[PDB]
């Protein structure tokens, strides 16, 4: 995670992040639609933190100091790369609207009006397809992961040295092994959670209300194929 | 310090993520009251255990029943939520719940939480459900069905005014502990 997104998603909610001169400026409703889409970024850059622990400093860890087979590492971490690939470019394109949005002179003053289209796009389509089936693999491979965790944690007294020191920091108090493999499944059973809450202040324009509605049904279709798609391997 | 794991079960809007959301945060939220809960991991101390409480929710689980189980391992109690102003939450608690909950979770003590105990004196909330041939959930009725599905205990909390939060976690970590 960069200070730059860090600081701009620090605040509680949005009516904290930007100026009060600015917030006294919009409507309730506004500050309110406000609110919900600045806590799906926010909630978007920890997942994308969250598999950038996991890759950097579990997965690759493990490789340079650990003598561990390469495919006891798959097996604890699988998925992560494409994972990380996936949210890294849906992170990219929701802060990229969150810039064009900022008013000039200012770093933190942005309202976002659309919406409702890149939700589309990330839902829809070949970039649908990658997270389905990307998806129906980690979550049929979780449970085996935290097996191989376990099983490595009692029985190698080197992997319990590398897990004791790269989880020590407290920055990382609620992201260890099988809390980023938990936060990770649990991660798109919040989207329509987010998108009905940004939907119910969206009424103004009729084109957002509608292509958050598009957005909300294609989540939903989304989640249904991946848990259809769901078969527990074991260790 | 030991850790333990909780996790939180119960119909969708019976109060699961508020109530977790103001105990990780120890406040009812002032200015926005967050979607969704991400995780926690709470240091409690409790009859002199000094005890790492990590916090989890099934929010957004309840339609998918080929996901929503992978909350579920090694989790040591759980909080099977309903809502005091939703007397249906409450009959789907020994039909639905408790059968998932006892066959994922075997020998893991269950807590029945009845949230919302300030809507008990709501006066909108009494005329909504009298509309339905309803009423709020009477104390009673949240022991009975305690008592029913074999529960460690009954214990009744407002997310709202925060009153019981605090005891409901701390009494979780106790049941968590036992072995
Ligand atoms: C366009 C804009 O947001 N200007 C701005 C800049 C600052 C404050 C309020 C506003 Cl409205 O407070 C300090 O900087």
């Amino acid at each position: 995670s960069m200070e730059m997104d860090e600081k701009d998603f620090a605040a509680d909610s949005w009516s904290l992040a930007v100026d009060s001169s600015f917030l006294q400026q919009h409507k309730k409703e506004v500050m309110k639609q406000q609110d919900v889409i600045y806590e799906l970024i926010q909630t978007e850059l920890h997942h994308v933190r969250t598999l950038k622990i996991m890759t950097r400093l579990f997965r690759t860890g493990m490789l340079e100091e650990l003598h561990l087979e390469p495919g006891v590492v798959q097996g604890l971490f699988p998925c992560v790369d494409e994972l990380s690939d996936i949210h890294t470019r849906f992170l990219s394109q929701l802060l990229e609207r969150r810039r064009q949005a900022l008013c000039p002179g200012s770093t933190r003053n942005f309202v976002i009006h659309r919406l409702g289209d890149l939700l589309i796009s990330q839902f829809s389509g070949p970039s649908a397809e990658q997270m389905c089936k990307t998806y129906s693999e980690f979550c049929s491979r979780h449970s085996k992961a935290l097996k191989l965790y376990k099983e490595l944690y009692a029985r190698d007294k080197r992997f319990q040295q590398f897990i004791r020191k790269v989880t020590r920091p407290a920055v990382l108090k609620r992201h260890g092994v099988q809390e980023c493999i938990l936060l990770v499944t649990q991660r798109i059973t919040k989207y329509p959670l987010l998108i009905s809450r940004i939907l119910q202040h969206s009424h103004g324009i009729e084109e957002e209300r509608q292509d958050l509605t598009t957005a909300l049904g294609l989540v939903k279709e989304l989640l249904s194929n991946v848990d259809e798609g769901i078969y527990q391997l074991e260790k | 310090a030991i850790r333990k794991k909780l996790v939180i079960v119960g119909d969708g809007a019976c109060g699961k993520t508020c109530l977790l959301i103001v105990f990780s945060k120890d406040q009812f939220p002032e200015v926005y009251v967050p979607t969704v809960f991400e995780n926690y991991v709470a240091d409690i101390e409790v009859d002199g255990k000094q005890v790492e409480l990590a916090l989890w929710d099934t929010a957004g689980q309840e339609d998918y029943d080929r996901l929503r189980p992978l909350s579920y391992p090694d989790t040591d109690v759980i909080l099977m939520c309903f809502s005091i102003d939703s007397p249906d939450s409450l009959e789907n608690i020994p039909e639905k719940w408790t059968p998932e909950v006892k066959h994922f979770c075997p020998n893991v003590p269950i807590i029945l939480v009845g949230n919302k105990k300030d809507l008990r004196n709501d006066e909108h909330t009494r005329r909504e459900l009298a509309k339905m041939k309803q009423e709020p959930v009477k104390p009673e009725e949240g022991r009975d069905m305690a008592n029913r599905i074999g529960a460690f205990g009954y214990m009744e909390c407002s997310a709202k005014t925060k009153d019981g939060v605090r005891e409901v976690f701390e009494m979780a970590t106790r049941a968590a502990l036992q072995a």
